[PDB]
RNA sequence: CCCUGGUGGUUAAAGAAAAGAGGAAACACCUGUUAUCAUUCCGAACACAGAAGUUAAGCUCUUAUUCGCUGAUGGUACUGCGAGUUCGCGGGAGAGUAGGUUAUUGCCAGGG
RNA sequence: GGGUAGUUUGACUGGGGCGGUCGCCUCCUAAAGAGUAACGGAGGUGCGCAAAGGUUACCUUAGAGUGGUUGGAAAUCACUCUGUAAGUGUAAAGGCAUAAGGUAGCUUAACUGUAAGACUGACAAGUCGAACAGAUACGAAAGUAGGUCUUAGUGAUCUGGCGGUGGCAAGUGGAAGCGCCGUCACUUAACGAAUAAAAGGUACUCCGGGGAUAACAGGCUUAUCCUUCCCAAGAGUUCACAUCGACGGAAGGGUUUGGCACCUCGAUGUCGGCUCAUCGCAUCCUAGGGCUGGAGCAGGUCCUAAGGGUAUGGCUGUUCGCCAU
RNA sequence: GGGACUGACACCUGCCCGGUGCUGGAAGGUUAAGAGGAGAUGUUAGUUUAUGCGAAGCAUUGAAUUUAAGCCCCAGUAAACGGCGGCCGUAACUAUAACGGUCCUAAGGUAGCGAAAUUCCUUGUCGGGUAAGUUCCGACCCGCACGAAUGGUGUAACGAUUU
RNA sequence: CUCUAGUCUGUUUAAAAAGGCAGGGAUGAGCUGUGAAUAGGAGUGAAAGGCUAAACAAACUCGGAGAUAGCUGGUUCUCCCCGAAAUGGAUUUAAGUUCAGCCUUAUUUUAGUUUAAUAGAGGUAGAGCACUAAUUGAGCUAGGGCCUGUCAAAGGGUACCAAACUCAGUUAAACUCCGAAUGCUAUUAAAUGAUGAAUAGGAGUGAGACUAUGGGCGAUAAGGUUCAUAGUCGAGAGGGAAAC
RNA sequence: ACCUGCGAGUUAUCAUGUCUAGCAAGAUUAAAGCAUAGAAGUGCUGGAGUCGAAGCGAAAGCGAGUCUUAAAAGGGCGAUUU
RNA sequence: UAAUAGAGGCGAUACCAGGGGAAGUGAACCAUCUAAGUACCCUGAGGAAAAGAAAUCAAAGAGAUUCCCUUAGUAGUGGCGA
RNA sequence: GUCGCUGUAGCUCAGUUGGUAGAGCAUAGGACUGAAAAUCCUUGUGUCAGGAGUUCGAUUCUCCUCGGCGACACCA
């Protein structure tokens, strides 16, 4: 009852990053200030796919 | 029966043989050694003079060892380092 | 009716690795320990799995104070 | 300097209990919740505003060491080595016994 | 689609099979550094959490006693003593009062590029790490944060999918494709993973080897077995020892069932019967005794004694045993 | 005419179509090649200020639609391969249980036979034979683990068979 | 004339399957002569895994072929110097192989090793009950039942069943308020003299055994099994333990 | 069984280390041709090629520096000392 | 039928072209792969056979086929295992 | 991963190319038989799984999900 969830920068779209999140608790859209390497500054990032 | 070293890890890539442009690497302390003033450095003078071999005809241009004296070159390449120095010392590079 | 048991994990080769008055330099590992078997002192630092580490070059030594030992680079 | 308060250093408890002594200053109790502040209720704590009163408690000192803590000297266990064999050389507890113990000290502020 | 063909069908193992086990973590064994085996002794595990993570600030349980609507041994409230015995998602251990425990506010460092120096280590790997640049969270600040108090919650390579980058682009310009960065799909659990893809029989057997390894014997051992002996509560009309001796205790014998696998598998022929024996005495008979709860006859128990003797048949392959004389 | 199983003769040959085979049946579910080219991709004359878009040609592709047998499915077939149960209580002593209840299955072994070429316990128990019979004969049934064409139970005659 | 039950001889036989006593069929599914036909994954088979040229659970000959063996055996002259291992890790691995460990040669490097002194971290032996459990006898006393002015109200006699507590006394690999000896690490000074380390070439080994201590399993049995330290054998002749 | 004979790390190539010989930032030819004589020689000729002389990176590309990244900021691999 | 011309078989336990085509093995099993288009069989010829005068190579400007030297154990390929 | 779909009363099943919320079984009550059965009759049993959009209004129409499906292709 776990995914592996991508988080996807907000204003890029890259997927920045990966982690896990268990579904079937929040069945939310899980978003998170992280740190966005292509613009050297911090911001939002969102829950999507993987594949 | 262990796997193998060559097994456990992993590839690089290609080798990108077939489009290499592989050419010869001569030395401004070659040339200082081997040369004098005036003269054309290029493909038929480093042959004859058996700084290269005949078989490449895209010569490069390092910077190991000093030049002291004015010379002509006809290269196909050269390193930025060694074309300031050998400016610098007073010489004229063309670019063929 | 064969053996219910008999399972055992590797040993992690936890213990002191530099004696107190010895010479070490800046990062050195002196424990290595599950919990502060042995506390901090002046010039070490605690790792996330309390290992401790020597700060700067110094000479390793034990204190002992209300039973607790500590750990220092002097 | 000494007292008081604050803040460290050196570790053996520098531990609690009961009794007695004081309080100039200092510390604390204590007083009100009104302002900013705090509690999963309560100005108890925290916080702010102060000087009516007191050693009562905290605090310091003095006590029978009352509990705790610490604890020798010998002897034993154990132990390394040994052509001496329950022996030869060296190391040496724990427990118990005789005791001991209610810290010491550096520099800052106040006034003696 | 066994009509036919090519093959697979694991290892450890006090012989093999059957059973059990195979990775990782905690403790003991482990003999006070590290390490250390067995089919040795106890457990856990193939996760959980958007907070149960980060930071700031503030608080302290459990137990016993005591006073209390139902309320009782035990719920919630208050005090005293005790001082971590409580509690730390999850096994155990090491830790945890400055709390790593409890509560609340804000929040995403559950970051990018790195990393001096090390620990552990056949290798592959695994682990700790000050500090630096970018950019955040909390805090007045100093500072802390590169997930979780720590140590288990895992899987190499090849192949393929997805996103990014734009390096390679078979004459040139593109492109297919590949490389790079991010990342997904293996109870490959026999968990360093022989294939993308695999079960049995052979007493019709064959070959290469092994006493590295079993069955028959020898050897070591004596649990079991057999033969005694020590203690004597008792039974025996009373009277422990005429006789039996329970409950326990100490040995020998090497014969029974076993243990071990030391000799022998380029061979040590296995049960009974027949024939022929020889030796031991722990004596079945004959011989010599002591005591009897021995009147006599006939016995019971013990000691000495191996010279000689120690039946023929029925059943069963039987040794053995029962039965007839 | 071929194959399978049984094996003169005499009396008989019981129950089960769930499983696996074989036979018959297509209403559906599913399903390959072949047709069908929604759409997507590469190239570029041109357009687009240019990218982007991009006609035609040439290529790489592919879904919705269509489609057989087979499988699933619906029946039959056991002289097809095969299968044919437990527990508990109950009578003018004691014993057993004709009987009853209950769980389960496709159905729970009928006739006959039974310490057998089958019976471990076992040299079961009783009777016959022998002075004495682990063998043999006749029975009992508590059939570890008989059983009806892998035939069941008998049988005159026959046997270099066994007792 | 054809076959072979029973039995004996034979069994380095007269015979690579016969001989002597005998036995079965013998008007038939009979025996036999001379030709012919069916061939190796095939034939034939009144069915034994029988037979197909004395060998058949897949014939013989030649060729691939010097097939492959982690298995067994063998491997030839001499002398000088040094000299192991039978462990660890992994393995379709356990009788194999590979890396490390141990050996040798060459070069370079100089700092192993044992003491003594000083200073460090353990938790073992031992000991102890302060923790977790087990446990002995008294003292005390909740609570439970027994009995009694009994209703089952509040009660009382307590042989006991007994928590907690007090005194005295024991047990523990997975108990520890304590705690050595040796061993381990660092430095220094002496003592010993190439025993250390780095690079490169070549390996072998990865079946061990017993003895003296500490243990686990077994039955404080085994020349048993499995570990730790040291020794010897292994690879060691000589003297002693009668041989060994 | 005895005795006598026969009977087992060899050859061709590549990789790497050592020794010897020569040259040297250079070393060296392979196939093949001519001359000579008939004498499967040995003398010239033959530079095609191979290994060194520069490395780093998957690669473009840049080079005593290069890769990782904005960062020599620090590291990995280099080196200036052949 | 007639007329001529040429074939039949052998040799060469060699070489060549075409057709058919294994397995012992290695991958420490094995099925892809390997051994290998090898062994063998069959049909054809020759003194040689086959191939051969570009609808070729390949990014160089060369100019038929065949045989040596090198490229090179490189490019690629492979349960990317051998 | 993909394709064909469903989820409506306690169960099963309709549901009309959009204006109904029901059908059968069962539940409860009345009647019937001597009861158990079988009629016969009444009677409840819904955001029609959730949301967005289409319509003037949506179980229905489309789409996005939730959970459950049947079937197909890969599976280092």
């Amino acid at each position: 009852a776990v995914e592996l969830i991508s988080l996807i920068c907000e204003e890029t779209g890259i997927r920045n990053y990966t982690t896990t999140k268990n579904r079937r608790n929040k069945q939310e859209k899980l978003e998170l200030m992280k740190y966005c390497p292509k613009l050297r500054k911090h911001t939002l990032h969102k829950e999507g796919k993987i594949k | 029966g262990q796997t193998p070293l060559y097994r456990r890890l992993p590839r690089k890539g290609f080798s990108n043989s077939d489009y290499k442009l592989e050419y010869a690497i001569v030395n401004l302390g070659d040339i200082d050694k081997k040369f004098k003033d005036g003269q054309v450095v290029n493909y038929d003078t480093l042959l004859e003079n058996k700084l290269i071999k005949k078989k490449n005809k895209k010569i490069k241009i390092l910077s190991n060892g000093k030049l002291t004296k004015k010379v002509s070159f006809e290269v196909s390449k050269i390193s930025k380092s060694a074309e300031s120095l050998v400016i610098k010392i007073g010489c004229t590079i063309q670019l063929v | 009716g064969s053996s219910k048991n008999g399972r055992d994990s590797i040993s992690k080769r936890l213990g002191v690795k530099r004696s107190g008055g010895q010479f070490v330099k800046a990062g050195e590992i002196i424990v290595r320990q599950r919990g502060t078997k042995f506390h901090k002192g002046k010039n070490v630092g605690l790792g996330r799995d309390y290992t401790i580490f020597a700060l700067s070059s110094g000479k390793v030594e034990f204190k002992t104070l209300k039973g607790r030992k500590y750990v220092s680079i002097v």
